RNA sequence: AGUCUCCCACCAAUUCGUAUGCGGAAAACGUAAUGAGAUUUAAAAAAAUUGUUUAAAUCAACUCAUUAAGGAGGAUGCCC
RNA sequence: AAACCAUAGUUAUGACGAUUGCUCUUUCCCGUGCUGGAUCGAGUAACCCAAUGGAGCUUACUAUUCUUGGUCCAUGGAUU
RNA sequence: AAACACAAA
C-alpha cells in the first residue's frame, strides 16, 4: 500500500467518521452518538495524531456523546439550556440528567 | 583428548554396555557451568471520561435494542388485534391512538435516504470510480475494503448454513464482533436483524449510472471477517485451515 | 463431484513450442474425460527451479484458456483450471513466486532433497505436495511433520495415472504410496490421474478400486474426492483471485454463480465483475415477502 | 447374520479408441476370454489365474462377468490395471467397469436371456434354500 | 586449574580433571575389582525402577499470591481479640518474607527489611502481645522439649 | 509411532534322496543326516535373489511390489543355515507361502525350507534359536551313548 | 500425546515453624461471594500448550483485587 | 556384585468365526404411547498409541467418518 | 520407537 495513496485513504475515512457522527440519530440517540464516538477516537488513536484542543473541549458530551448544539437543514437542539454563573456556569443535556460544570 | 576420551571409554565400557552411544549422540558435555540460576491530568481526564462514554453507550445500545425487540412485538401484536395489514395506515393509527409507544419505534424513510447516499459517496471516493472503468485495479481495491469502514453499508445475506436468514437486506447501525446488526421493512416488520456471522455470506452493490446501468458484485465472508484489521495494515496474519468453507461450495 | 487436478501439458521448458498435435491430444483427452463422467480439470504445467524465469505477465501462461478451450467448453459443458509444479530441490537464490503465484490458479511442489522439503514445508506458500513417484523417496518421511502441514494446509496428492507407464515403476509408485499413505495418516490425500492420452484414463470405480487395494478405504476416497478436491480447488482459487480471506471479488446469487464455478463471468485481466443493478433500498427485506 | 454370497457379477465394457480400427476388428467371446487370461498372468501370477469367472450375455463390446465374492478385490484391481497391446487390435483395448450388483437386479433391455438366467438360478437357489 | 573464571561464573572443564587424575582412578579401580580389572565386561547393572526417581526444577519455588499480598500489605503499613491474631500474623509474615527466598522473589524491587524497620514492628508489637494479659501458668508446663503429652479420656 | 516388524526364521533341510543305500532309522541318524552342512555356494545375496525370483514367479508382479518394501536378510551363516527374514507383519503369509514354494538353488538342488518361528522381535527369535540349540544336543548326547 | 509443575530420607527448626476464602502432603492445583478492568490498561495487541487460540449488544469465558476457624447476644426475611 | 521389581510391562499386546446391544431408513398388529416386538438394507467412529509409579493443568477427537444431556435478550413457521 | 536435558534446534 502506497504511503502517499494511504494519506488520502486516512483523510477520507476521518472524514467518513466525522460526517457519521452527525447527521439525525446520532444527535437523536445517545448510543449511536456514544459508539460513534467511540469508534472515531479507536481510529483517530491508532494513526498517532493528536487532535486540536480548541475543538476537544467544548464538543461531545461525557455521559453519553452527543455534540454540544443549542438551538439548511432542521434538527434537534442538542442541550437543555446553558444559564449564567448563578455560581459557576454549567451546561445541561436532553438525553441524560447531568450537567457539565465550569468556571471562569 | 584422544587419550583422554580413550579413558572415559575405557570407564564407559564397565557401566554401560554400548560405549560410543553418549559421544555418537552427544551426550557427554564438554564444559560444566557453574552459576545461580538467573500535562499528564488532561490526559488522564481523556482517558477516564473515554472509559465512561463507552460504559454507558455499550448499555445504550443493549436498552434500545430491547426497547425496539418488545415495540415490535407489540405493535404487531395490536396491529393484528385491530386486523390493518398496511404500514401507511397501522403508523397513522398508532399515531392517533397511541403517542409514547410512537416515540420509540424506528423509521425506515428516516434511515435510508441520507444513510444510502453518503455511504455510497464515500464507497465511491474510496474505490476511485469514475465515468471511465480503465483505471481500476482488483489487489488494491480489495485491499482499501479489507482496510474500510462498513458502518452503516447495505449488506443483503445471500449464503448462510441455515436455510431462512438468506435474502435479507439492511443497513448497519452498529459493526459488534459476533453479532451483525441490520434493520428490515417488510408489510408490518420493522425489526432490527441480528445475524450470527460464523458461516454465513454478505454482498454489497455498488451502482453506477452515468451512461450505462451496471454495478460492481462485491461480497464478505463473516467466518474470516473476524481477524481482520481495523482502519490501519500490518497485521501479521495466519493461514487457520481454510477447510470449514464446505457450505459455500455444498450450497 | 469429481476432480482431476494433475493433467499434464506437453511442455516443460519456455523454450518449447507445442505442436498441434499435442493440442488435439488434450482435446480428446478432455472430451473423453467429459463423455464417461467428470466435473473438475485442472490441467498441470512442470517447471523446474534453476530455470530463468520470464520478466514477463502476459506471457508466462501458455494455456490461454479463452483461446481453444473457450473453443471447447461450449460443446464439452466443464471448466479448466491453470496450475503450476515447481520443482525445486536445491535452495538456490531463484525465487519469483510473487508472479507466478498471482498468474496461475494452484501451486504445487515437487521436493527431490530434504532441505527442500523443509522450507516447502515451513515457508513456500504452496497448495499440493507432488512427490516423484517414479524415482526413490527423499528420506524416511516423518508423521508430525505431515500432520502439521495438513492442519497448517497444503495436503498431499496421489497419482495412480503413472503406474500406467511401464512395469519397473509400478512397485516403486506402490511403495511410495504405502509410506505417504501410512506417514500422513489418511487425512489430506487428494487422488489425481497423470495421463497424458485418452487411452490410459479409467472410471470412478477403477479409481476407488486400485485406491481400495492400496490400502486406503473407499468410503474416504469417495470424501477425499467429492469435499477434499472442492476445498483445495477454493483455496488455490481464492488465495489468488480474492485478498487473504476477507474480501470476496464474486457475490454468490443462486446456486451456479460460484467463485470456482463462474468462470466465464469473472473478468481475468481484471478482477472486477459488472452486472446491472439488482440491489435497491425500496425493496422489502424479507426475501420471502420481496416480489418482483 | 449375514448370508454367504456365492459370487458377485461385474458389468464389462471395452473402450477401444480409432474408429477405423474400431470397426475393423471385431472381438468374440473367445477374444475376451483370451484378453483375460493375459490380463490376469501380466498383472498376477498363478494367483490371479486361478480365479474362477465364466461369460454371460457376450455382446458387441459388452459382456457379463461373475467373479467370486472372495475374489472381487482381485478382479477389480486386474480389470483397471491392464492394457491390451498386440492381441488382435491395431488399437490397444482399455476396459471400464459400468457398474457392480450383488442382488442380480440389473436391467439394460427387455431381452429374455437375462430372464433364464434368472429362472436357472432361482431353480438353484430354492434347491440350496432345501438342500 | 581444573575451574577458571569466565563470563557468567566458574567453569570447570571434566577433559583436564579426569585427565590430571588417571592414575588415581586406575588405583581406585585395582582396589575395588582385583582379577576383573583385567576383564571388561558389565559390572554395574541397570538401577532398578523401583529405585528410580524423577529430576526436579532448577528454581526455588512460586509463592502463593495470597501471602505475598498479605506480606505486602504488612510491611508497606485495650486490644480486641481479633488484633493480636492480627498482630501475630504481621510479625509472622515480616518473618516469613524476611527469610523466605521465592516471597523475596516475588516481592518488588528497591524494598528491604531495613527500609521497611521490621526490627521495630516486631518489638513494639511483641510488646502489644505482651500487654494481651494471657496466662502461660493456665496452659500446663510439659515435661520435654519436643511437644508430648499423654491424651486420655476416663469415663469419657 | 513404530514400524511393525515381524521377523521369520527358517532353516534349509536337505533330505537324503539315496535309494541305493540303506539308512538308519532313529531320531539323531536322521537328524544328522538332515542338518549335515550347506554348500559353499551359500550366502545371503544368492537367497534374497533366489527368493525375490521366486516371489515374482508365483505371487505376479504387485505381489513382489508389495512384499518388496521391507524384505531384507538380517542375519544368516552357512555354517548353520538359519536365516532371520525381515518383512511386514501385513506380508508375513507372502514371505512363508513363498519359503514354502522355494523349489531349489540355481546351482544346488534337492533341498526343502523350513519356516520354523515367526515373532515380532529378534530377541524373542535368539531366544528361541538357543533353546532348539540347546534341545538338539540332547538326542546328539543319548545317541552318542 | 505435550521442550508444564510436584511427591517419591528426616530434623520444637539458618530446615519457605505459612493458624491467612474452602478442600489438599505439595502442586504454573480444583472451586465459591462481591467490585472493576481492555495496547486510553495491573497485565493479552498493530514457563508449557494450542489450525482458529479471552472479551470488547446482552449472556458465556480469561485475568487481577478482598473475604482466618469455632462458640454466644440483637435485628431483618420465609414455613410457622 | 547385586539391589530385578507390574492383577499390560520394554519396539509384544496377534489371526479370523459367532452372539447381544446401539443410530437412521422401506414394512404389519394391539391402546394413542411404552430402552413394546419381528423382517429389506447401511455403518461400530476419530485422536491416536504405553517403556518406572501417582495427582493437577492445558491441548487433540466424535459432518452419510458410532453417540448422549441441557442451555441460548440466535433466527425460521404457527396459536393465544 | 518410546523415555530423558537450565542441551540442541
Ligand atoms: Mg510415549
Ligand atoms: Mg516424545
Ligand atoms: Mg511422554
Ligand atoms: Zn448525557
Amino acid at each position: 500500500m502506497n504511503k502517499d495513496q494511504a494519506e488520502k485513504y486516512q483523510e477520507r475515512s476521518l472524514r467518513q467518521k466525522y460526517n457519521l457522527l452527525h447527521v439525525l440519530p446520532t444527535l437523536n440517540s445517545r448510543a449511536l452518538s456514544g459508539l460513534y464516538y467511540k469508534n472515531f477516537h479507536n481510529s483517530v488513536k491508532r494513526y498517532q495524531i493528536m487532535l486540536p484542543e480548541q475543538l476537544k473541549s467544548g464538543k461531545f458530551c461525557s455521559h453519553c456523546g452527543c455534540v454540544y448544539v443549542p438551538n439548511g437543514d432542521s434538527d434537534e437542539l442538542g442541550g437543555e439550556s446553558m444559564e449564567g454563573p448563578k455560581k459557576c456556569i454549567q451546561v445541561n443535556c436532553l438525553n441524560c440528567e447531568k450537567s457539565k460544570l465550569f468556571e471562569w | 583428548d584422544r587419550t583422554q576420551t580413550f579413558i572415559k571409554d575405557c570407564l564407559f565400557t564397565k557401566c554401560l554396555e554400548d560405549p560410543e552411544k553418549p559421544f555418537n549422540e552427544n551426550r557427554f558435555q564438554d564444559t560444566l557451568l557453574l552459576l545461580p540460576t538467573d500535562e499528564s491530568a488532561d490526559k488522564q481526564l481523556e482517558k477516564r471520561d473515554y472509559q465512561r462514554i463507552n460504559k454507558n453507550s455499550k448499555i445504550a445500545l443493549r436498552e434500545y435494542i430491547n426497547n425496539c425487540k418488545k415495540n415490535t412485538k407489540k405493535c404487531l401484536k395490536l396491529a393484528y388485534e385491530n386486523k390493518i395489514t398496511d404500514k401507511e395506515d397501522l403508523l397513522h393509527y398508532i399515531e392517533e391512538k397511541h403517542p409514547t409507544i410512537y416515540e420509540s419505534l424506528p423509521q425506515y424513510v428516516d434511515f435510508v435516504p441520507m444513510y444510502k447516499e453518503l455511504w455510497i459517496n464515500y464507497i465511491k471516493e474510496l474505490l476511485n470510480i469514475t465515468k471511465n472503468l480503465k483505471t481500476f485495479n482488483g489487489s488494491l481495491a480489495l485491499l482499501k475494503l479489507s482496510m474500510a469502514d462498513y458502518n452503516g453499508a447495505l449488506l443483503r445475506v445471500t449464503k448462510s448454513k441455515n436455510k431462512t436468514l438468506i435474502g435479507l437486506q439492511g443497513i448497519v447501525i452498529w459493526d459488534s464482533q459476533k453479532f451483525f446488526i441490520m434493520i428490515v421493512k417488510g408489510n408490518i416488520i420493522d425489526e432490527i436483524k441480528c445475524i450470527p456471522k460464523k458461516g454465513t455470506v454478505f454482498q454489497f452493490e455498488i451502482p453506477i449510472s452515468d451512461d450505462d446501468d451496471s454495478a460492481l458484485r462485491y461480497s464478505i465472508l463473516g467466518d474470516r471477517f473476524k481477524y481482520r484489521s481495523v482502519d490501519r495494515a500490518g497485521r501479521k496474519f495466519k493461514s487457520r485451515r481454510c477447510d470449514d468453507m464446505l457450505y459455500y461450495i455444498q450450497n | 463431484m469429481l476432480v482431476d487436478l494433475n493433467v499434464p501439458w506437453p511442455q516443460n521448458s519456455y523454450a518449447d513450442k507445442v505442436t498441434s498435435q499435442a493440442v488435439n491430444n488434450l482435446i480428446k483427452t478432455l472430451s473423453t474425460l467429459h463423455m464417461l463422467g467428470y466435473t473438475h480439470i485442472a490441467i498441470n504445467f512442470t517447471v523446474n527451479h534453476s530455470e530463468k524465469f520470464p520478466n514477463d505477465v502476459k506471457l508466462l501462461n501458455p494455456i490461454d484458456i479463452k483461446r481453444r478451450f473457450g473453443e471447447l467448453m461450449d460443446r464439452t459443458g466443464l471448466k479448466l483450471y491453470s496450475r503450476i509444479t515447481l520443482i525445486i530441490d536445491d535452495p538456490s537464490k531463484g525465487q519469483s513466486l510473487s508472479k507466478i503465484s498471482q498468474a496461475f490458479d494452484i501451486v504445487a511442489a515437487l521436493p527431490i532433497s530434504e532441505k527442500g522439503l523443509t522450507l516447502s514445508t515451513t515457508n513456500l506458500d504452496i497448495d499440493l505436495l507432488t512427490f516423484q513417484y517414479g524415482s526413490r523417496l527423499p528420506t524416511f518421511l516423518k508423521h508430525k511433520s505431515i500432520c502439521s502441514c495438513v492442519n497448517r494446509g497444503v495436503k498431499l496428492e496421489i497419482v495412480y495415472g503413472y503406474a500406467l507407464r511401464d512395469v519397473q515403476a509400478r512397485r516403486q509408485f506402490v511403495s511410495n504410496v504405502r509410506s505417504v499413505i501410512r506417514s500422513s495418516r489418511s487425512r489430506g490425500i487428494v487422488i489425481g490421474s497423470g495421463a497424458m492420452s485418452p487411452l490410459e484414463c479409467r472410471n470412478i470405480l477403477g479409481v476407488t478400486s486400485l485406491i481400495k487395494n492400496l490400502g486406503l478405504p473407499s468410503d474416504r476416497c469417495s470424501k477425499a474426492m467429492g469435499d477434499l478436491a472442492s476445498l483445495v480447488l477454493l483455496n488455490g482459487r481464492l488465495r489468488n483471485k480474492s485478498h487473504k480471506q476477507t474480501i470476496v471479488t464474486g457475490g454468490g446469487s443462486g446456486n451456479g454463480d460460484d467463485v470456482v464455478n463462474d468462470v466465464q463471468g469473472i473478468d481475468d485481466v481484471q478482477t472486477i465483475k459488472v452486472v446491472k443493478r439488482s440491489m435497491d433500498a425500496e425493496q422489502l427485506g424479507h426475501a420471502s415477502k420481496r416480489h418482483k | 447374520k449375514k448370508t454367504f454370497r456365492e459370487w458377485q457379477y461385474f458389468k464389462l465394457s471395452i473402450t477401444s479408441f480409432d474408429q477405423d480400427v474400431d470397426d475393423a476388428h471385431a472381438i468374440d467371446q473367445m477374444t475376451w476370454r483370451q484378453w483375460l487370461n493375459n490380463a490376469l498372468k501380466r498383472s498376477y501370477g498363478i494367483f490371479g489365474e486361478g480365479v474362477e469367472y465364466s461369460f454371460l450375455h457376450v455382446d458387441d463390446k459388452l459382456a457379463y462377468i461373475r467373479v467370486n465374492h472372495a475374489d472381487k478385490d482381485t478382479f477389480s484391481s486386474s480389470i483397471s490395471t491392464y492394457i491390451s497391446t498386440d492381441e488382435l487390435v491395431g488399437s490397444p483395448l482399455t476396459v471400464s467397469i459400468l457398474q457392480e450388483s450383488s442382488s442380480l437386479r440389473l436391467l439394460e433391455v427387455t431381452d429374455d436371456d437375462r430372464l433364464w438366467l434368472k429362472k436357472v438360478m432361482e431353480e438353484e437357489e430354492q434347491d440350496c434354500k432345501c438342500i | 586449574t581444573p575451574s577458571d573464571l569466565s563470563e557468567s561464573g566458574s567453569k570447570l572443564n571434566v577433559d583436564q580433571f579426569i585427565s590430571s587424575r588417571q592414575f588415581e582412578v586406575k588405583q581406585l579401580q585395582l582396589a575395588m575389582h582385583n582379577s576383573k580389572a583385567a576383564s571388561s565386561t558389565r559390572i554395574f547393572q541397570a538401577l532398578p525402577r523401583k529405585l528410580r526417581r524423577r529430576t526436579a526444577s532448577h528454581n526455588v519455588r512460586r509463592i502463593p499470591k495470597r501471602m505475598r499480598n498479605r506480606a505486602l500489605r504488612e510491611m508497606r503499613k485495650g486490644l480486641n481479640a481479633k488484633q493480636l491474631y492480627k498482630a501475630r500474623m504481621s510479625i509472622k509474615l515480616l518473618r516469613l518474607a524476611s527469610k523466605s527466598t521465592s516471597m523475596k522473589l516475588s516481592m518488588p524491587p528497591e524494598v528491604t527489611s531495613s527500609n521497611c524497620h521490621v526490627r521495630q514492628k516486631i518489638k513494639t508489637l511483641k510488646r502489644m502481645i505482651k500487654e494481651s494479659s494471657t496466662a502461660n501458668p493456665n496452659i500446663k508446663l510439659l515435661n520435654n522439649r519436643m511437644g508430648s503429652y499423654d491424651c486420655t479420656g476416663v469415663n469419657e | 509411532v513404530r514400524l511393525k516388524s515381524r521377523y521369520i526364521l527358517f532353516e534349509i533341510i536337505f533330505p537324503p534322496t539315496d535309494t541305493n543305500v540303506e539308512e538308519s532309522v532313529s531320531k539323531a541318524d536322521i537328524l544328522l543326516s538332515h542338518h549335515r552342512a550347506s554348500p559353499a555356494d551359500v550366502s545371503i545375496k544368492s537367497i534374497l535373489q533366489e527368493i525375490r525370483r521366486s516371489l515374482s514367479l508365483n505371487l505376479g508382479d504387485y505381489g513382489s511390489a508389495k512384499c518388496n518394501s521391507l524384505l531384507q536378510l538380517k542375519y544368516f551363516s552357512n555354517k548353520t543355515s538359519t536365516g532371520i527374514i525381515r518383512c511386514h507383519r501385513e506380508d508375513c503369509d507372502l514371505v512363508i507361502m513363498a519359503l514354502m514354494l522355494m523349489s531349489k538353488i540355481g546351482d544346488v538342488d534337492g533341498l526343502i525350507v523350513n519356516p520354523v518361528k515367526v515373532s515380532g522381535t529378534i530377541k524373542k527369535i535368539e531366544q528361541f534359536a538357543m533353546r532348539r540349540n540347546s534341545k538338539i544336543l540332547n538326542i546328539i548326547k543319548c545317541s552318542q551313548s
